[PDB]
């Protein structure tokens, strides 16, 4: 049983966005379908449910009168129209097939999920700054002031794997994100081996290579 | 033939919560889909059963209870609640199986001069059992001296008026409530979806 | 609304151990209690539905029990792939489905001391206006570690934001990065920038400082 | 959930006048949910009006409540000195709510204070402390200046004042000023005096006693 | 003969517990709505809790989880168990029949009892005479007690005309002090005995002081 989501992206407060979820390999027109979101770092929150025929719709109080659920049984796709989006709607939205082996609801299969970020900030590119070292040593890079998520950071174009630690981003008070990535190397090969971090930001189309030297 | 849910939902006049009505539904085919997508409901909460699953289930009897209460009191029509309505007027069991449906009825049940026909029980010595109905109007004794059916100090009429007025805030506005119970006995079922 | 309280919020257990997770309901939910496993970056998966019924394809080592207000998930023999987050989800109130806060199951390794390093804000950062002091805690266990910023021996709180990488797949050790964000005008006024660290693998708090431009 | 707001904060009227106290809301509230409570100084609240307009048992006729929707009023005709109190409106939505209260002060003619000075007791003196008390009795308005002079030297920093509420019968105030010295300091000086200035006095009044005399 | 007589107030340290009592005559506690309403010094009225004749209990958000209302039928008495007390719980606590709702107003009310949440100790007062020299003034000085309140009567209540009992003042030592005075005709000073009755309920300290000319 497969469930594939799409339609997620960046949206401004008060605007609209529509998510889709295509089912496969089961009788889609006979089961109920759900939407469940998960804010970054937070837990799971059931959003909405739709009947097998699409006549009955039920929503959570946090989104009622603001989101709309629908489905097309001839296309085996589930929809979620999200209007008047507030910053608290920033989450990863999953679609779930209802189990059906009980009188009540439960989710037996889930979709992979797509990110929705509600913010009046624009798609800004990152600023990468190195971290020079001052019984081994360590050096890294600092991806600061970018929006939105995510950013991919590697070392030596993917050659330096062991000893690397990329830290989760934190949403600072400026609405932008800040991310740290370090790597520990032996203190002997500091002026001989060259270290360059590879930062990539697909939402803003930014690829930065920065030298890291003591 | 179809089950008469419209005689409950579309009733012109509704019962006071203390004297809540109950319609026993039997020997009919229930069309829950059209029932739940008719009017717009301000509260729709089901316990122990999903609204979409009812079309597949069969029951010995289905009960449809209806009454009017204040907007601020709708939260009390749920399993495990307490309050003046749940304790003294209409009580659901802790393991309730069914759905609670409510909608604002300000247009139907509020009057310019105030509608005092809808009442609730204010005073009772003890809490109601689940699905118990108390329609007595015996003078309530709140002290040591007996009342002998005469109102006075520590001797209170047990019922209180709502006085619905169409300009009140929604907490004070009337709401019509329908509670659907699904009794599953070891008897041949008569109501299927 | 029905609140689901899980305990503990986290646990550390080795492979083969017997793990039990508790889930309490604010009111009687009969038996309509479902368990879910969700891996970081992946969709949740159904494990136990209706308190005790195993889902098709779920290993036999998973089992659920309980009724009313106290429920339990049990892993009779923990396996390496069984390290994820476990949510309980009540379905008694079918149109108000709620989840528990979750219980993250992680690896119980031996205790290890962090390697603390401090970094000055770069000269390329001071040219922009801002300035960030980063302190690194590397390869320690357990996660519980206190990072304290002292500027001129004055306790700082609210000017920084921490970040932790997930448990390393090699040696199961964590890491920490604290980013003390300030502006260029708030920087050159001082000289000593230190970083205090409290951890289980330290007989006394270790502190790392630098003098600006030395 | 409705927030109700009383106005004004304080009302100052002469006896016999008409007091109008308002309780306003942003949403309309049914009149049957409105009550008023009186609380005199030091006493407990007393139910005045319930159901917006129904006078409670034993409440004098000069209290009456009216209004509906967003504007509820308490009226006190023929205001009396005994009516000095704080009045609260009250309603129930999801729980009992009380307004912030309106204080009713009662104006009266200017009254000069009677001044009395009290030496410390020999019993207290044996303990090592001397309290000298100056009483300003039954005056209006509240503004008054009390000055301690010890051997004609003005004191500051070693006295505390206390003022009563308006008297429920004559609407006046009373004030007490306590000068606190050590026994050793008290025995070093002879003349203890408090000087009072008030609107009712054409010139300051001084009460004094000689220690030992 | 309808009365609600309160007891149980006084001093209690932060984080401690206390139990208030409301003894009723003229009404049956277990048959009524019974409420507690409190009033912080110089501030307004705040409903705290209610117990229904049927047994249900409700609490204001500010005391939920810390307070417990109850009753004893055989003693016809209402109780309030207050735990985890803090500065915000310092107030006069009233009991009342009713719950401030239609057909169910707060009536009657108890006389109230003062709860003082402080780290200090209970100290009984010292009473000293204010001796007099057309009309004469005499009084009683009630010094160095804690906490509030003290009450003063004159000649066991037989003397009320002209009595002024000032509000207590907090001395720089942390103890309270007040005076009670009364004006009497100058001619009765020699042929009439004047006694002030001081009652400091927190310590059950009752002092009678004859006030004579010197
Ligand atoms: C109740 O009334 C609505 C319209 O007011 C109607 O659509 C519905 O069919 C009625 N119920 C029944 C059972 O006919
Ligand atoms: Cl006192």
């Amino acid at each position: 049983v497969q469930l594939v989501e799409s339609g997620g992206g960046v949206v401004q407060p008060g605007r609209s966005l529509r998510l889709s979820c295509a089912a496969s390999a089961f009788t889609f027109s006979s089961y109920d379908m759900h939407w469940v979101r998960q804010a970054p770092g937070k837990g799971l929150e059931w959003v909405a449910v739709i009947s097998y025929d699409g006549s009955n719709k039920y929503y959570a109080d946090s989104v009622k009168g603001r989101f709309t659920i629908s489905r097309d049984n001839s296309k085996n796709t589930l929809y979620l129209q999200m209007n008047s989006l507030r910053a608290e709607d920033t989450a990863v939205y999953y679609c779930a097939k209802d189990g059906g082996k009980l009188w009540v609801y439960y989710f037996d299969y889930w979709g992979q999920g797509t990110l929705v970020t509600v913010s009046s900030a624009s798609t800004k590119g990152p600023s990468v700054f190195p971290l020079a070292p001052s019984g081994t040593a360590a050096l890294g890079c600092l991806v600061k002031d970018y929006f939105p998520e995510p950013v991919t950071v590697s070392w030596n174009s993917g050659a330096l794997t062991s000893g690397v630690h990329t830290f989760p981003a934190v949403l600072q008070s400026s609405g932008l994100y800040s991310l740290s990535s370090v790597v520990t190397v032996p203190s002997s090969s500091l002026g001989t081996q060259t270290y360059i971090c590879n930062v990539n930001h697909k939402p803003s189309n930014t690829k930065v290579d920065k030298r890291v030297e003591p | 033939n179809l089950c008469p849910f419209g005689e409950v939902f579309n009733a012109t006049r509704f019962a006071s919560v203390y004297a809540w009505n109950r319609k026993r539904i039997s020997n009919c085919v229930a069309d829950y889909s059209v029932l739940y997508n008719s009017a717009s409901f301000s509260t729709f909460k089901c316990y122990g059963v999903s609204p979409t699953k009812l079309n597949d289930l069969c029951f010995t009897n289905v009960y449809a209870d209806s009454f009017v209460i204040r907007g601020d009191e709708v939260r009390q029509i749920a399993p495990g609640q307490t309050g003046n309505i749940a304790d003294y007027n209409y009580k659901l069991p802790d393991d309730f199986t069914g759905c609670v449906i409510a909608w604002n009825s300000n247009n139907l049940d509020s009057k310019v001069g105030g509608n005092y026909n809808y009442l609730y029980r204010l005073f009772r010595k003890s809490n109601l059992k689940p699905f118990e109905r108390d329609i007595s109007t015996e003078i309530y004794q709140a002290g040591s001296t007996p009342c002998n059916g005469v109102e006075g100090f520590n001797c209170y009429f047990p019922l209180q008026s709502y006085g619905f007025q169409p300009t009140n805030g929604v907490g004070y506005q009337p709401y019509r409530v329908v509670v659907l119970s699904f009794e599953l006995l070891h008897a041949p079922a008569t109501v299927c979806g | 609304d029905i609140q689901m309280t899980q305990s503990p919020s986290s646990l550390s257990a080795s492979v083969g151990d017997r793990v039990t997770i508790t889930c309490r309901a604010s009111q009687s939910i009969s038996s309509y209690l479902n368990w879910y496993q969700q891996k970081p970056g992946k969709a949740p998966k159904l494990l136990i539905y209706a308190a005790s019924s195993l889902q098709s394809g779920v290993p036999s080592r998973f089992s659920g029990s309980g009724s009313g207000t106290d429920f339990t998930l049990t892993i009779s023999s923990l396996q390496p792939e069984d390290f994820a987050t476990y949510y309980c989800q009540q379905s008694y109130s079918t149109l108000a489905l709620t989840f528990g806060g979750g219980t993250k199951v992680e690896i119980k390794r031996t205790v290890a001391a962090p390697s603390v390093f401090i970094f000055p804000p770069s000269d390329e950062q001071l040219k922009s206006g801002t300035a960030s002091v980063v302190c690194l805690l590397n390869n320690f266990y357990p996660r519980e570690a206190k990072v304290q910023w002292k500027v001129d021996n004055a306790l700082q709180s609210g000017n920084s934001q921490e970040s932790v990488t997930e448990q390393d797949s090699k040696d199961s050790t964590y890491s920490l990065s604290s980013t003390l964000t300030l502006s260029k005008a708030d920087y050159e006024k001082h000289k000593v920038y230190a970083c205090e660290v409290t951890h289980q693998g330290l007989s006394s708090p270790v502190t790392k400082s630098f003098n600006r431009g030395e």
